[PDB]
This record gives C-alpha cells, structure tokens and sequence, in this order.
C-alpha cells in the first residue's frame, strides 16, 4: 500500500525548508 | 452582503497593518529577563526554546537565530521580513509576536507559547485526520491566507511542522522565515520540497498561488496521511511535482478530489485562489459547503481534538532535543547587516 510505501521511507519525520 | 463585510473588514486590517509595517517595534526586551526551560523544535538556522519571563511569571517560545550563520546561508534579507512582518500582523490564527532584540551574537522573536505541539506530530501519530477534521483545519488556512494575501504577503512555508494546535484545539503558524512582501512576481528558490509549486521549481517567477497550490498538499497529506509526491531525494519529489500527476487514495470524497484536483493544478491560469474568483472558488467549493467561515473565524466552532495540557509551561506535546547552551559573544558579530532588527 503506499501508506506502507510512505512508512518505510526516508521522508516520515521532520521536513526541513531547503533554500539553496 | 457577507462578501461586502469581509472586504470592509480586510480594508480596515490594512490599515492596522500599514501602521506598523512602515514604523516597526525593535528592541522591546533582554535575554536577562527571561529563563531557559527547553528546547521545542529546531529549524534550518536557529532554535526554539520554552522560556519564563522573570517578570511577569509567563511563558513564550523563544526563537533564535545566530547572526553568523545568517549570513552563511544568505538569509539575511529574509530575517528582516520575517521579524517586520510577524510584528506587523495581527490575526486569530497567526502566532503573536510578544518581544524581539538582539545581542552580539544572535536575533531574539519572543512570541506567545503553544502549548498543544505541532500538528505534524498529531498527524503522524493518528496516521491521517478524517474529512471534517481535516476541513476544520484546512478552513483556518483559507481566512488565514485570505488575510495575508490582502497585505501583499506571501507565505511560502506550509507544511503540518508549521502549524501549532492551541489550548481550544485552533491552528497557530509560525515560522514566517520566508514570508515577503510583495506586489509582483518573486523568484527565490525557498520552501519545503514536499511543498513546493511547479512553477517555483521550473524558475518561472511566482505569486501568491504557490501558497494555494501548498495548501492542496496540506490537505491531501491531512486526510490521507502522507503527502501526494513523496520519494527519499527531494530531486524524485520535484519530477513527480512537476509531472503533474496525483493520484488519489480510494477513501477521497468526490467533493474533495474535486477541490484537490484543482489547487493541485500545474497551470497557475487555472489554479483555484489563482483565478476572477479569487479565494472565493475556494470557499465556495462543495467540500466546504458545510463550513461556517464566521464562525470558523470567531472560533465557535468546537473543536474535533483538543490536545492535553497537564499544567503551564507543560511541554508534553513537544519532541524532545538536545539541549545546547546559547553563547554571546564578547564582541559585536554582523552589527551593519541587522541594523534594522
Ligand atoms: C466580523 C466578521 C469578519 C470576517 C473576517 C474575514 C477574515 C479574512
């Protein structure tokens, strides 16, 4: 499932702003 | 009738705006008159701390940025908005800026505290909100925007670690890092991938519809428990941001992959919030063909959760960071460059 997809992936906890 | 109150409204806000916008607050406190607690969050350039105002006995989140590295990552410019602008506004759903100054080393923002924690960590916890939770929160970001877009500003930083949950269960966002205000076209590359407009992405030169384009990815990832372009390296995310392509978890109302299809819409000319319209295709889409706005905005209506707060000056609601203690300098670091804070 993608929840599952997105469970397992690098990107589940805190997003950082990016700006460069 | 309703339109016409809203826009006499807004008109006098303006003005409250303009008032402060043109002859800001500035050095209204000092760190001696507060104590370190802890630390709620971290950023790309400072931190966040819980802090007690000796004085008065209340608590405020405390955020700090070191002058230095300010300067490192070319934020120099963005800092001025952010504190000229926070000091500026004034709206129910907005954090309210209580004191700023700065010292040698860094530049202080004391605002009030938030107790209930952010709304990433809710959501991440339960996993997704259910459609009228989500529209109960997506609701405060539509006025919210509808404010700020009326001073000329631009958010730029949507995201559920921006928005924190309040006593009575209401959204508060923080973090205005890279709000601007604008009349025009901008062109800087800011934001969070995950949340980034197709247009920001490509360089084209951008206006307040990223925002709505963000606010879709708000409310997809609220009520489906992820974002609609995920991937380990923001480069996949920005192909799959470009490419225009969503695809819609079974459990969407048809209401609602209707709104989401089009705040998601790669072609700012037909982008809700972007259009004759303006926010109003937005509120009166039949996904909020339930919702109160007044109400919204007065904050009668009851809220779906409301965070435990088990006493004041209770972080329980917050992750927990490594505590790193705050240095001044003996001498004075970037003196000419934040003249104006
Ligand atoms: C007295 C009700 C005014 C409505 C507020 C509008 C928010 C943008």
């Amino acid at each position: 499932t993608t929840y599952a997809d997105f469970i397992a992936s690098g990107r589940t906890g805190r997003r950082n702003a990016i700006h460069d | 009738s309703e339109q016409e109150s809203v826009k006499e409204f807004l008109a006098k806000a303006k003005e409250d705006f303009l008032k402060k916008w043109e002859t800001p607050s500035q050095n209204t406190a000092q760190l001696d008159q507060f104590d370190r607690i802890k630390t709620l969050g971290t950023g790309s350039f400072g931190r966040v701390m819980l802090v007690k105002h000796k004085e008065s006995g209340n608590h405020y989140a405390m955020k700090i940025l070191d002058k230095q590295k300010v300067v490192k990552l070319k934020q120099i410019e963005h800092t001025l908005n952010e504190k000229r602008i926070l000091q500026a506004v004034n709206f129910p759903f907005l954090v309210k800026l209580e004191f700023s100054f700065k010292d040698n080393s860094n530049l202080y923002m004391v605002m009030e505290y938030v107790a209930g924690g952010e709304m990433f960590s809710h959501l991440r916890r339960i996993g997704r909100f259910a459609e009228p939770h989500a529209r109960f929160y997506a609701a405060q970001i539509v006025l919210t925007f509808e404010y700020l877009h009326s001073l000329d500003l631009i958010y730029r930083d949507l995201k559920p670690e921006n928005l924190l949950i309040d006593q009575q269960g209401y959204i508060q966002v923080t973090d205005f890092g890279f709000a601007k205000r604008v009349k025009g076209r901008t062109w800087t590359l800011c934001g969070t991938p995950e949340y980034l407009a197709p247009e920001i992405i490509l360089s084209k030169g951008y206006n307040k519809a990223v925002d709505w384009w963000a606010l879709g990815v708000l409310i997809y990832e609220m009520a489906a428990g992820y974002p609609p372009f995920f991937a380990d390296q923001p480069i996949q995310i920005y192909e799959k941001i470009v490419s225009g392509k969503v695809r819609f978890p079974s459990h969407f109302s048809s209401d609602l992959k209707d709104l989401l299809r089009n705040l998601l819409q790669v072609d700012l000319t037909k982008r809700f919030g972007n259009l004759k319209n303006g926010v109003n295709d937005i509120k009166n889409h039949k996904w909020f063909a339930t919702t109160d706005w007044i109400a919204i905005y007065q904050r009668k209506v009851e809220a779906p959760f409301i965070p435990k707060f088990k006493g004041p000056g209770d972080t329980s609601n917050f992750d927990d960071y490594e505590e790193e203690e705050i240095r001044v300098s003996i001498n004075e670091k970037c003196g000419k460059e934040f003249t104006e804070f």
